[PDB]
């Protein structure tokens, strides 16, 4: 279930792996991007 | 026992009125000499220009449609017509017996080839190009692959061709191109990714020869239905190496040291090492992304890499930098009278010219060559100037002795 | 030998005082590129100052003659130019008959009847960072109800951007809501021929003069705007011209106009309007009709005794360069009609993107020096000095 | 040994301050400033179109009509003309040159009376809160045509100030670029243009427009504005640089000038004529005459001749940085009501009327100056008395 | 009779009081305003 | 037949006198215009 680094987390904002953030993409979907300060 | 005293009073003077020179020659402090002045000759800019549709819809084949569909909105997760889709009963018919793939068979597909086959073509788009009253043709034009897909630099100079002058001033000494944007050629727009453009129009650069294109972040715009004029002003600066600056090739994939090169550099490692592939824009020579890749992995670690980390790539600054001013206008066109003349020149409606053709000037103005350039204040020359005044002192009192 | 040297020295020295005396100057220039920038401060403005359909009865009962909705005799003016959809729309709401006039506030006017923050923000990011109506600081200015995008004050840290080009930059799409638009029947201060926003980028420590220092986007482009921060630093006298207030908290040239207009117009119609500084009562309608406006338009334009505005010591100046593509292509029309429930003819009149951000060249400093200090005057005479002196001892 | 040891030490560097003296260097100094008083620049304007389709009449049509592409070499309407059937019979009746005589043609009159008239044009004009009139507009020639110059600064009058930054003190123009008066474009020319609005260029007082090649674009539909700031440059002349001062057609030395001198010494030289926008005192050339040799030589001298004209770098150059930005006009709701008050159509007013607002902000005044870096003073500081001591 | 200042000059372009002028506005009506140099 | 200097050498870019050649102009017709290096 676990959602990967770089992909899909639409309507799944919460479903990121561990050190991940849903990232709403300034042209496309959102998705699962390692967290930054 | 007082000559002992005119050595000693003598020896003094020299170091203490000496000592406060130096700490300001260890400073390495840098003078910045400023100068606009008119060449005649200028070396005219590379001219990078890219359509904002990346894919001709009449070159979208069956088999590219199955392998870059879903990559372009125009197919959901199973290969299917979205629900969503938001075109007239013309253009869905024409798609749906394209994305008909009872008993097809895929064949092989590669994202650079589509990109050069389905992308824009310079032999179509160009309907007129003039430079310094020399008509030029597509042949001037070197493809360049980029961000926005299939892109076009004239003068690009590179090759064997030797770069173009100017040396005069005004629109008849410079570029004058006529392009047709072909929005009947536009993709379809189901969905928001980033191979989909609201807009319509050209995304333009001006950079040096040896500096890499960086048009989806550098460049500036250019709309259909007006004439935009670009007075441009060549801004040559110059900065110096430590121990007097903060300036500095590795020559990895680019000859000549830039932000852009670097930044490119930069764009291709991390996405190589996070994705096992390289975008078709990139140097390298890593395996191609697959319209899957692109999806999944490639867009997404780009995107990230340029607009959210700042950690990745540190870029230093070049200590040579060329910088062209620009000054954009525009003007209608065309007007109400020259409509229908250029409907029947082109075989296509008086409405069709209105949202597609343009014309682009770009040129120098008088004053079209300023330098900045950081000298070194306080060399050794200067240094041993002052400071070897002050020795023939010492030489003389040290013979007394 | 020695008298000669003497000579020499004397020759070089006066002079050298005198040169150190005039308070000269050396302007130095630097342009680099800084690893991290502080973005600037953006305040917009629609170019319509009140919603059509925030309007009610009471507001245009005080202030329709204002907007040119009606006459002196609170009547719809017979010169009207509108359809006759909003012609009764605005006959119904022009009806006093048995009406009781409630109280009215013009600062209360603005902010309710204005344009919305949350309506016309379709979009809006920041370095990938989406961002939200929240983040848009009101500012009242002569055009209404207008925004500021990192304002800064107000205990928020300033935002920065560490490089150059659009993905790091401010990105906004906007619908400027013609359908919103007030009815155009005269000419006034609070009327307009053009549709679009008015924008001005400025430091977080000056005030927005948006309504004369501004630059324009329209509807039916994406305005891409590069831009590369200057900062200019001058000396005071005995050097220069310039030097280092009550109403606002830097020194601004702005801020000392705003100032000047302020008091002018207080000591001319005993109020201010909605957009000025101190404490005054806010202006009326009627005021701003016969006293306000006037007294305004005629300091700024006309008046060049009142106002004595000194050079700032330290200016920040952002060097635009703007450039626009069509939206929406044909094809991409149908999509963003669907999208916000709008028609495709509304998409193409409406909508609006703009990209503020800055070039790989960011930086550039021009700073006024002290050509000839206290130090300096001291050790090169000094030096000579000392040199003549062990010539001497030489000679002897 | 010792002392006439270091004298021929100090020769060598007393001969040393002195050759980076005949360097004849130069120090640029650079200062940013806002001037309390600004001289407000001279703004020529011109419609593309060149000549009103009311005003040409059948002689005109008979003289020029080959040079408009509106008749062929035969004196007859050509057959691939793409014109509406009603401006199709309206131009017929006046190509109908059966039992016509030919009355005398002058291309300046043509211009001058068949160009844009600055009192049809200008719906509306400011100049700090002072409303301006047609009557502040110089008349000036060009390759476009009939153009105008505001603050053109000639005849006497005094050039206009301004001590503010902002739109509120500076020139806000509304023109109508009436292209219901366009002519019909059947061919491609140096007379013909594909582009509807105005070309704009702001410049010195002293300094001669060249519109064509240094100007800038402004559209119907648009307000546009327009944030100047002007640089003033000056150069050394030689020994120090490479420019010069003052030059005969023109009072001051120009770029500008060099070439508008250049082209009249040359087309004259090549064709016996001048053309209409042209100073010095040669006979106008005839429609005739732009065809098979005027324009001919002109667009070779400036797009394709490197040769012909050598100009020199000024001494003094006045440089305007623009900074353009638009908005539409007029607004769904303002378009009934321009409509009415010029008597025109709603969508007439969309591709007519426009704005444009020129002036200066804050920061208005910057100087690049070039000044002697080594002069016979500081020579003076240390070749003698080196002397001297060797002495 | 005699407009004061500030106020509208419409249609009485001479009707301002001593030290005044009718003057014409960029946005709007004419003004019986200070004249000044 | 040899086409002169500043002439039209429309359907004819060849039939320019010596030392001309046929060029297209940016805004009209082909010119026989003086060759250049
Ligand atoms: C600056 O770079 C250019 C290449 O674009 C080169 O021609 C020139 O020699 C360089 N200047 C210096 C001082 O290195
Ligand atoms: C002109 O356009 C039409 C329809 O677009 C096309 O069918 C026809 O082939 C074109 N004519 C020519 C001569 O190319
Ligand atoms: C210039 O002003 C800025 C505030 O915008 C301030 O941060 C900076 O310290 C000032 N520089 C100097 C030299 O006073
Ligand atoms: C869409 O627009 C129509 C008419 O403007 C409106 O009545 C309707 O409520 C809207 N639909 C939605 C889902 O908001
Ligand atoms: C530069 O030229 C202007 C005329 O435009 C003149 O007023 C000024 O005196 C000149 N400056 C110098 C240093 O000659
Ligand atoms: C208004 O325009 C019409 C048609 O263009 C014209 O016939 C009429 O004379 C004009 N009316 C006025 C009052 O000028
Ligand atoms: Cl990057
Ligand atoms: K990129
Ligand atoms: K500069």
């Amino acid at each position: 279930d676990c959602i990967p680094k770089w992909k899909g987390c639409v309507n799944r904002h919460g479903d990121c792996c561990e050190g991940l953030e849903c990232w709403k993409r300034r042209r496309s979907f959102e998705v699962c991007v390692p967290k930054t300060p | 026992v007082v000559w002992a005293l005119c050595f000693m009073g003598s020896l003094a003077l020299l170091a203490l009125v000496c000592t406060n020179r130096i700490q300001y020659y260890f400073l390495y402090p840098h003078v910045t000499k400023l100068d606009e002045v008119a060449a005649t000759r200028l070396t005219f800019p590379a001219v990078t220009f890219c359509n904002l549709n990346e894919f001709r819809f009449s070159r979208v084949t069956k088999n590219d449609l199955y392998h870059a569909g879903e990559l372009l909105a125009l197919l959901n997760n199973r290969y299917e017509i979205p629900d969503t889709q938001t075109a007239d009963e013309k253009q869905l018919e024409i798609l749906q017996d394209k994305a008909n793939f009872r008993n097809f068979k895929p064949k092989p597909f590669n994202m650079l080839e589509f990109y050069d086959r389905a992308g824009h073509d310079i032999r179509e788009m160009l309907l007129s190009c003039f430079f310094r009253g020399e008509q030029c043709s597509p042949e001037d034009f070197k493809v360049v692959f980029t961000r926005y897909g299939k892109c076009y630099t004239f003068n690009a100079g590179q090759d064997g061709k030797p770069r173009l002058i100017t040396m005069k001033g005004g629109t008849g000494n410079g570029l004058e191109i006529m392009l047709d944007i072909q929005q009947d050629e536009y993709l379809p727009v189901w969905g928001e990714t980033d191979e989909t453009s609201f807009e319509a129009g050209i995304k333009v650069q001006i950079h040096s020869q040896d500096e890499p294109p960086l048009i989806d972040q550098l460049g500036f715009g250019v709309a259909p239905g007006f004439q935009t004029f670009v007075s441009c002003q060549e801004q040559r600066l110059i900065y110096l190496p430590p121990p007097w600056g903060d300036c500095k090739g590795d020559s990895e994939f680019y000859d000549t040291y830039s932000i852009t090169a670097c930044r490119i550099d930069c764009e291709t490692r991390y996405l190589v090492e996070n994705c096992n592939c390289r975008m078709v824009h990139m140097p390298g020579d890593a395996p191609y992304c697959t319209p899957e890749q692109y999806k999944e992995c490639a867009d997404p670690a780009l995107d990230f890499l340029v607009e959210k980390d700042n950690e990745y790539c540190v870029c230093e600054m070049p200590c040579n930098v060329t910088r062209y001013g620009k000054e954009l206008s525009m003007v209608k066109i065309p007007s109400k009278a020259s409509a229908k003349y250029l409907a029947k020149k082109y075989n296509k409606s008086e409405q069709y010219i209105g949202e597609n053709i343009l014309v682009l000037d770009i040129f120098f103005e008088a004053l079209n060559y300023e330098t900045i350039e950081q000298k070194k204040a306080y060399e050794v020359a200067g240094l041993l100037g002052d400071i070897g005044g002050q020795m023939g002192l010492f030489i003389g009192a040290s013979i007394l002795t």
